């Protein structure tokens, strides 16, 4: 019985600080990246992700809120069954632990006109035996709105935060996966109709032989996880040839700095 | 040395700092008495009685001072008592002084007298002061004191034109304010950090006087700074042997004699002690020591005591109360006034119905300050720093006229304002110290100053000081104020940091240097005099009387400390100290050594802002900060709201420090008193701590962390985060508009696109759209572009262009804006290149070109980035992506020519006994390269290319070709071009011996004189020349047969076409090729070069067959080269040279202990410094004279001929040096001592790497940069110089190998590996040097139209390289169309520039023709821009002085930038010289030429290096003058052309127009002139006609001297002049007027002009002029060179029948006084 005896006051806490301290350590995982490429599939299309941009993509991310980048590349001159990822494009986005929210508009820039869209990559808190139904729906709706995304050619790379490390897996949709995903409204973890035959794993190799590069928005940054209302599926954006800033960088959370000035 | 002991420095520290009381007892003055009261004691000390003068004491009136000094004492009648005792010592000797007087006795006026003596040292007869010839340092302890000193000294010395100033602290470009100032006034710490940086600068050598005011600060924790300053000054004086005057000013306290010893003050001459009776106003002192231990009671007791003491003066006397906070001032004023209201005493301060209240009525009601509002009407006032300046001046002016009755203030008033009060109360002696983390006693300086403010100097008959403190402190303060608190040294804690500062400067290189350094510290003197006070038993002292062992131990302890923290590397055995970059940073940013170890341990390229703030919070400067329970609540509130998360807990002081910094940036106000003071301390340190972190991570190349830390520096300095609107950095903008702009949440860059209307609309405020617009464009902004020039497949040259895109406003941007250029890799993680870039105000509108190198690799990476970031402005950055998608890399270079294993070639192969005699004595076989090239060179006529390292003997290959020429014909002409004049002269010596002496051929060396050089080309079979001397010749090859009939053209060192003067070399080689193709008689070309990667391009350009192109690479050098490239981490040049000092010695002992060594150094000063340093290291190695290999006595007759004493000393120990400042005979002595094997080591400057007749076994290249003084920046050694230097390590007949150690900055190591181990790619830069050659070729009618110009370009190396490396030349492709367009654009731009300059005419946009201006530019080899400037300035009436000036301002005179010190000399030259120049701006480059010309013409004296510069100026002068003559006569003006010819005369003879024509004669001083004017006429024919009897009776000279005089008189021109007018009987109006002048010299004189003060030998030039001075018209001019006889004809048109007096002129360019005039008339 407190009665009048015991009274304690609430000192606030905040989750983004713990996550920010955590995100400062993401560079440790970049020395320990594993590709879960021991799969039944043989040949098919083979995707080559350069290590430099993958490491950068890991360092700018968050351990809770997924982030995503668009993949662009080409085939080596005389080997068309191999796709080399040459560029990752960060666009205005905001995520949760289960999904990311990207604009309807796809990257547009003359510097990518000689390249080929190869799909997307995104972080994920935990490894999973199967491809998420959120991912199937996302990829299928992007395919339905953008005919340049070939079902036989665009992939979903998941970068999962295993303890001390990052584990990569690459998937593609099947025609059944496409058709189911483009008509799915259930955001839940088990929407009706979702099947494992909706995707298949594709071959994926990390390489040090060549370097990728990044493109980022021209008039903002990519992270909107602190400016959710400023984000809109119909937002338009331009791009520039530059490297992206980490998740908890100051330009991504201006209200923190402007509101601490109010005591 | 060997049995050291490691001490505990902290156990030797006086923990109480300035509160340490060394005296056991205090004797109070007679009449003191002790009273008791409840809870406290009082001690009363009566005022002292002045000593009533003395035996020889009289007050000196200003009349009796030296007269230059009286202006400094204007407004005063007589010096005071102490100034009168001090004036002789202070103004009439240079003796170091120490003056001990009580505060206000007049010490700063004695310092003024010392200043006046120094000022008098620099007074000219023109009255002015040589303000640029000296500097004086006044060290004051407090900033407010510094500012008051600046004001008062400035007012006292304005009458001298002397500036006094304080230093800002930025010193970005603000060290300029050091050079502007004569009297620098600063704190000890500021002067310490400045002189710690210790880069080469003039201020150091200008310092003549240092004043250490309030030197009893020695006893304070800040005292060690004074000790460091003094030890550094005295050791600088030892090294420089120039004396500096030291003046110390102190209170009267014990150990003043030890302070005197410490200042090198002779006690008899320079020590003056004045006891406390000499105080201006006697002081009745009251001390109150409270016994109460409990705060609550003690505080009210203090308020009661101050109330009772105030009442003893209310209405009778003003009272100044002193408090140690800005809040407690008002708090105590309110306490007193409340106590007065409660007791109805408030009316005693304010007289009822008196005048004072009236003045108080208004201001008090105005209530400018709020606490002043509550207090001012009642008679009270407060005064502190947070107040406004005008409020403080209000309080001051009110108090001065006796209107305020009680003024509560802080120490700041006591230090910065001259406000005396009759009664002073010091309320408490406790102050919070954040550095210490607790409350401590007041510093002694503060107490002395405050109580010195007691008693007004004129109005009061005594003062009353009332100190209130704790009882236990009574003895202390009694001591301090009564001459009994002894001054001790506090430096034993600071010893590591201070020793590191000396190590970083290089003043202390080992433990013996450190011991000697410490022997100058005040700690050392105190240890000698009171050993037991400093932890030394008296038996310890007797066993070690000079305290050698003890100082060794202290130094050893400090060195171990610094070495554990990685500031130094300390070798215990040798005692040697090695400097490190971390140590340098700790010193230069005033960081303690523990903090730098922490930074080194925790900094990582992966750190985020979180860990960066934590790292900062761990600085040792903060080690005493603690988190108090009473703070913990407020801090917790901030901890969960700070924008940068804090990992550690509120219990840890690092978290409190972190949160305090972030609160400061967020500009939050806090409540806790300790929190505010702790924040102030933390954040005052933050700026320089974070700049140290910045410099650390920047020099490691850490891109992300560099960005974050520079940002954090700026966020600390501007007090705002990046997110804030950058516009609030404009402090003139309102806060609410920028709050609106941040509330609109749009990108700031968008504001650039808008106009003032849209700007008003976006923010919902139209009224401001204009001003905002202005500020948007006042914000600094830079536009960037690149030109990518590939060098190889792995090295890329980048030319970055920076265009400013903002409006400059000096109110906002000052005089300069600073930026960092950062070239970062694909991932923005590695800084591949960086440099500082300074946008000066005068260039705020120009484009700036930066160039640098970066590595690339294959496959090419996507892009690099170039960021240009402001050094000061937040959110001020431009990043340019540098994509490589369209980069065209040149081809991989081909393999070298295989060196064939051939039988070595005997000399017998020449098969000519006369030929074989050239080399028979020297060797029996040619080296492998000569062997491989011999057949092609000697037995064929093919054009040949030989590429090989320096030291491969390519000269012998050229000699092979010359001997083949000599076998084909005896009248063959070989021209030999080499790019350097020193090389040309050395080759001239060697080939003169070989071909003239031994083969009876004629070897000549071109000089620059076109007549001389044309005669030499005629005579010679071997003609040696530099490229420009052959350019001016071969330009007119169509008119000169001797240029065309060249049999052999040899060009040496042809890889120098890639270098700074390469275009001229490329042009002349291309011209020789084109001449060969035109004359149908082929000229054989031989090209010698360093190893070229693109050799085949050169060979094809010069027409060498592939079987005739020998492309060897560096590995084939006949004497093998072991090359070691050693990288040095230090980015500060002077420190890096220091870090190289010992590796130089170690390299000698490792690579060449007994064989000779050359050390190349960046500068003339470094030659001597390094010679001495090598000798010092030799001595400490107890191998003192290892480098001397001859006998001393066999060497001393050599040494007698030197004039450099230090050079003689070093030579005595086997080490020479060589620099431009030595006389040529000194150089030759040193060179022959080195080649004879006498001396083993010689240290030469970089400037001499082309003219050294000396080779070595080991070459050490000590650093690869040098300071350019024109641009005030360090410049990399050209690769060509480095190759030449490396080539000096090669002795084919003496050594089995050569060795070379290149010591360079780490940043450049890999570059050297790529361009020294591999052969060199070379490129043309002719496309930047086009105009003068197009002009020449339009004058010679080789280029008659634009198509001709394209065809002409097709002959160049540039043209060939354009297809091999298109991107380097800004071509996009190699299609024939591409380079056709490129050549057309280049041609179009060049001909457009020429036609605009009026050098050429362009008709129908196709045809080009030479104008007379272009013909003159081409004839005299003048830059077309120079001739354009001449054509603008000259017209028909400009002074000879204007001629001198325009000539000095000509493109040809931008060369030598060594001197900025001599500028003032030139100033005082302007008065001496007849040249009264308008617009007297003085600077660095062309005006040096102007008044150096002035020095020459009036025969003034100059220095050695300056003399070598004079010679170049005179080398260009005659051609420029002749161009002026040529423009004037073409226009028809008669007087100005004659004046220009007389200027030619004055330059040749070094005289003037009206001067005596006897000054041309040898040995003829002005006295001979006055003698010759007496019964004589000033003429040299007059001298000739008298007989040597009367002659010698007048001249008063030696017989050899009159022989020289007669030689001149015989070479003086004496000629028969005859004039005739052909068909004079029948002249008709129009064209036919012909004058015939016959001239005949008698003696057929041979030899050149006699002009000893002119460098090059000249030939007698003449002008025949027909005109009329009445009309100022010249009709007929012809230039003539007279032999034994010559006839000249001249044409002229006869307009109308009329007047006809005609003035036939005969004018010389060489001699003054031979000009003849004949006049006549005849009509048409
Ligand atoms: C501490 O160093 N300084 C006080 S100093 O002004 O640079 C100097 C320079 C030369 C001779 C003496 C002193």
């Amino acid at each position: 019985g407190p009665l009048g005896s015991m009274t304690q006051t609430f000192s606030s806490k905040t989750e983004w600080r713990v996550r920010a301290i955590s995100a400062a350590n993401l560079h440790l995982r970049t020395n320990h990246i594993y590709v879960s490429s021991d799969d039944i599939k043989e040949t098919g299309y083979t995707y080559i992700l350069p290590k430099n941009v993958l490491k950068k993509f890991i360092c700018i991310s968050d351990l809770r809120a997924q982030i995503a980048g668009y993949l662009y590349g080409v085939s080596p001159p005389d080997n068309p069954q191999v796709k080399e990822i040459r560029c990752i494009v960060m666009v205005p986005q905001w995520g949760t632990h289960q999904t990311v929210h990207l604009p309807g508009q796809l990257p547009q820039h003359e510097y990518l006109k000689e390249m080929e869209p190869l799909g997307w990559i995104h972080t994920q808190p935990n490894e999973s035996p199967q491809l998420s139904p959120q991912d199937v729906t996302t990829h299928a709706k992007i395919m339905a709105d953008n005919p340049s995304w070939d079902g036989e050619k665009t992939i979903i790379i998941t970068c999962s935060f295993t303890p001390g490390s990052c584990t990569l897996t690459a998937y593609k949709l099947t025609p059944s996966g496409y058709e189911w995903g483009r008509q799915n409204t259930d955001k839940g973890n088990n929407p009706k109709g979702y099947l494992p035959s909706h995707y298949e794993r594709v071959q994926m190799l990390l390489s040090d032989r060549f370097l990728g590069f990044f493109m980022v928005p021209a008039q903002s940054s990519w992270n909107y996880n602190f400016m959710g209302v400023r984000h809109d599926p119909n937002m338009k954006y331009e791009l520039q040839l530059a490297n992206p800033k980490e998740f908890y960088h100051e330009v991504h959370r201006p209200s923190h700095f402007l509101n601490f000035a109010l005591l | 040395l060997a049995p050291r002991q490691v001490l505990d420095l902290e156990d030797l520290v006086f923990t109480q700092g300035s509160h340490f009381m060394a005296n056991k007892r205090c004797q109070l003055p007679d009449g003191s008495f002790r009273r008791q009261r409840k809870g406290y004691e009082e001690v009363h000390v009566p005022a002292l009685k002045p000593k009533p003068f003395g035996s020889e004491e009289q007050l000196l009136p200003v009349e009796k001072l030296p007269k230059y000094a009286q202006a400094g004492f204007e407004g005063f009648k007589t010096l005071n008592r102490i100034q009168s005792k001090l004036y002789r010592a202070a103004l009439e000797t240079d003796e170091n002084l120490l003056l001990c007087a009580p505060t206000g006795a007049g010490k700063t006026n004695v310092a003024l007298m010392c200043m006046l003596r120094e000022i008098g040292k620099h007074i000219n007869m023109d009255g002015t002061i040589n303000v640029d010839d000296f500097k004086i340092i006044y060290i004051a302890p407090m900033r407010s004191l510094v500012q008051e000193m600046v004001g008062s000294f400035g007012k006292r010395l304005a009458t001298y034109g002397i500036t006094v100033a304080e230093l800002t602290g930025d010193h970005q470009l603000c060290k300029e304010e050091i050079s502007a100032t004569q009297i620098i006034v600063c704190t000890p710490e500021k002067w310490d950090i400045i002189t710690r940086k210790g880069g080469e600068r003039t201020y150091t050598q200008l310092v003549r006087l240092i004043i250490l005011d309030e030197i009893h600060l020695l006893h304070d924790d800040r005292g060690p700074v004074l000790e460091a300053l003094v030890a550094r000054a005295i050791r600088n004086i030892e090294m420089t042997q120039e004396d500096v005057r030291l003046i110390g000013l102190s209170a009267t306290l014990p150990n003043y004699e030890d302070v005197a010893t410490f200042l090198r003050v002779d006690p008899a001459k320079g020590l003056f002690y004045f006891d406390n009776s000499f105080r201006p106003v006697p002081l009745e002192q009251t001390y109150v020591g409270i016994t109460e231990k409990k705060a609550i009671k003690r505080f009210q007791i203090m308020n009661e005591i101050v109330y009772e003491k105030i009442m003893e003066h209310a209405g009778k006397n003003q009272v100044l109360v002193f408090v140690h906070s800005r809040k407690e001032t008002g708090k105590t004023a309110r306490a007193i006034r409340d106590m007065c209201l409660e007791k109805d005493t408030l009316g005693l301060f304010l007289r009822e119905g008196s005048a004072s209240t009236e003045v108080l009525r208004t201001e008090a009601e105005q209530c400018k300050n709020l606490e002043l509002k509550d207090l001012l009407p009642y008679g009270f006032a407060i005064h502190h720093a947070g107040m406004t300046r005008v409020d403080r001046t209000l309080v001051e002016d009110l108090f001065a006229d006796k209107h305020i009755q009680v003024l509560v203030s802080t120490a700041t008033l006591a230090w910065g304002v001259n406000l005396p009060a009759h009664t002073v109360i010091i309320k408490g002696t406790q102050v919070y110290s954040p550095e210490k983390g607790r409350w401590t006693e007041l510093g002694a300086l503060d107490i002395l100053q405050m109580l010195g403010r007691a008693g007004r100097p004129q109005y009061d008959t005594k003062g009353e000081g009332i100190l209130i403190t704790s009882h236990g402190e009574l003895q202390y303060y009694l001591s301090l104020l009564n001459q009994q608190l002894p001054i001790e040294s506090q430096m034993v804690s600071k010893l590591p940091d201070m020793l590191n500062a000396e190590i970083v400067l290089g003043n202390v290189q080992n433990a013996k240097d450190a011991v000697n350094w410490l022997g100058y510290a005040y700690l050392y003197i105190r240890m000698l005099r009171s050993p037991t006070l400093y932890g030394i038993s008296h038996d310890d002292l007797k066993g070690d009387p000079l305290l050698d062992q003890r100082r060794l131990d202290l130094v050893h302890t400090a060195a171990l400390m610094l070495d554990k923290n990685n500031l130094v590397k300390y070798d215990k055995k040798t005692g040697n100290f090695q400097v490190t970059e971390l140590g340098r940073i700790a010193s230069h940013y005033y960081i303690t050594n523990d903090t730098v170890q922490t930074y080194n341990q925790l900094l990582k390229p992966t750190l985020s802002e979180i860990e960066l703030f934590r790292v900062f919070s761990l600085s040792s400067e903060f080690k005493n900060i603690t988190v108090r329970e009473e703070e913990k609540l407020e801090l917790q509130k901030l901890l969960e709201r700070v924008p940068i998360p804090v990992k550690e807990s509120i219990e840890e002081p690092s978290a409190k420090i972190n949160v305090l910094l972030q609160a400061f940036i967020s500009q939050l106000k806090l409540e806790g008193f300790a929190l505010m003071a702790d924040m102030v301390y933390v954040t005052q340190s933050a700026g320089r701590l974070m700049r140290a972190i910045f410099e650390i991570v920047l020099n490691r190349g850490w891109a992300q962390l560099t960005d974050k830390t520079l940002n954090l520096c700026k966020m600390i300095d501007k007090r705002m985060w990046q997110s804030m609107c950058p516009l609030r950095q404009f402090r003139k903008l309102p806060e609410e508009v920028v709050k609106k702009i941040e509330k609109k949440n749009f990108p700031f860059e968008r504001l650039y696109d808008l106009n003032h209307n849209e700007i008003g609309e976006l923010i919902r405020m139209p009224k401001m759209g204009k001003t905002i617009h202005k500020y948007v464009h006042l914000f600094p902004k830079l536009e960037l572009s690149v030109h990518l020039q590939p060098i190889t497949r792995s090295t890329l040259k980048v030319e970055l262009t920076i265009t400013p895109d903002f409006q400059w406003d000096e109110k906002v941007h000052g005089s300069s804006e600073a930026f960092w250029i950062l070239v970062e890799d694909v991932d923005s993680e590695v800084i591949l290149h960086h440099e500082y870039f300074l946008l000066k105000a005068k260039y705020a509108q120009d484009e700036h070109l930066i160039t640098f190198f970066v590595p690339v690799f294959e496959p090419l990476p996507p892009q690099y980035f170039i960021r240009v970031v402001s050094d000061r402005w937040l959110s001020c950055e431009t990043q340019l992506p540098v994509s490589f998608r369209h980069l065209i890399l040149p081809e991989k270079y081909p393999p070298p020519t295989e060196l064939l294993d051939l039988q070595p070639l005997p000399v017998s192969a020449l098969r000519n006994s006369a030929f074989e005699s050239l080399y028979q004595d020297k060797f029996p076989f040619f080296n492998p390269i000569q062997t491989q090239v011999f057949n092609t060179v000697y037995n064929s006529d093919d054009n040949v290319f030989v590429g090989a390292p320096t030291g491969s003997g390519k000269t012998i290959c050229a000699e092979f070709a010359i001997l083949r020429m000599l076998l084909q014909s005896s009248e063959g002409r070989c021209v030999y071009i080499t790019p350097m004049e020193a090389l040309a002269e050395q080759v001239y010596m060697d080939w003169y011996e070989k071909f003239q002496d031994r083969l009876n051929k004629k070897v000549v060396l071109l000089t620059g004189e076109t007549s001389t050089d044309l005669k030499l080309l005629g005579k010679g079979n071997i003609i040696i020349s530099t490229p420009e001397k052959w350019d001016i010749l071969s330009r007119r090859w169509k008119q000169r047969k001797n240029v065309q009939n060249i049999n052999l053209f040899v060009v040496d060192e042809v890889h120098l076409i890639g270098g700074e003067n390469g275009p001229v070399l490329e042009v002349i080689c291309s011209r020789m090729r084109y001449i060969s193709s035109q004359i149908e008689r082929p000229i054989r070309i031989v090209a010698l070069s360093s190893s070229l990667s693109n050799a085949k391009d050169v060979a094809h350009w010069l027409g060498c067959s592939a079987t005739s192109t020998f492309n060897f690479h560096p590995n084939v050098r006949p004497v093998p080269l072991e090359l070691h490239i050693q990288g040095f981490n230090i980015s500060h040049t002077q420190t890096r040279l220091l870090s190289m000092a010992k590796p130089v010695y170690h390299a000698i002992t490792k690579h060449s202990p007994k064989k000779p060594v050359i050390v190349f150094v960046p500068s003339r000063k470094q030659t001597r410094l390094t010679a001495i340093d090598i000798l010092t290291t030799c001595a400490a190695d107890i191998q003192r004279q290892r480098f001397l290999h001859c006998t001393e006595k066999d060497l001393i007759p050599y040494l007698e001929k030197l004039s450099d004493s230090t050079l003689k000393e070093t030579l005595l120990n086997g080490v020479g040096y060589l620099h431009e400042g030595l006389s040529p005979m000194e150089r030759r002595l040193v060179e022959q001592l080195f080649s004879s094997g006498a001396i083993q080591v010689v240290v030469a400057s970089r400037s001499l790497c082309w003219g050294m007749n000396v080779a070595a076994h080991l070459v050490i290249i000590m650093d690869t940069q040098y300071y350019n003084g024109k641009i005030h920046a360090y410049v990399d050694y050209p690769i060509y110089d480095v190759l030449q230097m490396v080539g000096h390590a090669n002795r084919p007949l003496q050594d089995d190998e050569g060795r070379c150690v290149i010591m360079c900055q780490g940043s450049k190591k890999d570059f050297f590996k790529k361009f020294l181990y591999e052969p060199l790619p070379v490129e043309s830069h002719l496309d930047h040097c086009m105009h003068d050659h197009f002009n020449a070729e339009i004058v010679t009618k080789t280029i008659e139209n634009k198509q001709d110009a394209v065809d002409y370009l097709t002959w160049t190396f540039l043209y060939r390289r354009m297809t091999q490396n298109p991107n380097y030349y800004n071509l996009q492709g190699i299609s024939h169309r591409h380079l056709s367009d490129h050549l057309s654009e280049l041609v179009e731009q060049t001909l457009s520039d020429l036609e605009q300059s009026k050098c050429i005419s362009i008709e129908d946009e196709m045809d080009v023709a030479p104008l007379n201006l272009g013909m003159i530019a081409a004839y005299y080899y003048i830059n077309y821009t120079t001739i354009e400037l001449f054509s603008m300035s000259l017209n028909a009436k400009t002074k000879v002085r204007g001629l001198i000036e325009i000539i000095s301002n000509a493109a040809e005179y931008e060369n030598i930038p060594i001197r900025h010190h001599e500028d003032n000399l030139l100033r005082q030259l302007a008065q001496k010289v007849p040249h009264k120049l308008n617009n007297p701006k003085f600077n660095d480059p062309h005006v040096k030429t102007n008044l150096l010309l002035q020095a020459h013409l009036s025969r003034m004296q100059l220095s050695a290096e300056l003399q070598s510069d004079t010679e170049e100026i005179l080398s260009k002068a005659i051609r420029l003058i002749q161009a002026c003559v040529d423009v004037l006569s073409s226009n028809g003006w008669l007087s100005p052309a004659l004046a220009a010819m007389e200027l030619a005369q004055m330059v040749t003879q070094a005289m003037w127009s009206k001067d005596s024509y006897l000054k041309q004669l040898p040995h003829f001083t002005s006295e001979h002139i006055k003698r010759c004017t007496d019964k004589g006429v000033e003429s040299v024919f007059d001298i000739m006609e008298m007989e040597d009897e009367e002659r010698n009776a007048l001249l008063q000279l030696t017989d050899s001297q009159i022989a020289d005089v007669a030689r001149f008189c015989n070479r003086y021109p004496n000629i028969e002049l005859s004039y005739e007018v052909v068909d004079k009987d029948s002249i008709r109006s129009g064209g036919p007027v012909v004058v015939l002048v016959q001239l005949e010299r008698e003696e057929e004189v041979t030899g050149p002009v006699i002009a000893p003060l002119f460098p090059q030998k000249r030939e007698e030039g003449w002008w025949v002029v027909i005109g009329d001075a009445k009309s100022n018209s010249l009709i007929s001019i012809k230039r003539l060179t007279l032999q034994q006889k010559a006839k000249v004809k001249l044409d002229f048109v006869a307009p109308a029948t009329g007047a006809h007096n005609y003035t036939l002129y005969f004018m010389s360019d060489a001699y003054m006084g031979c000009d003849q005039e004949y006049k006549f008339s005849v009509d048409v």
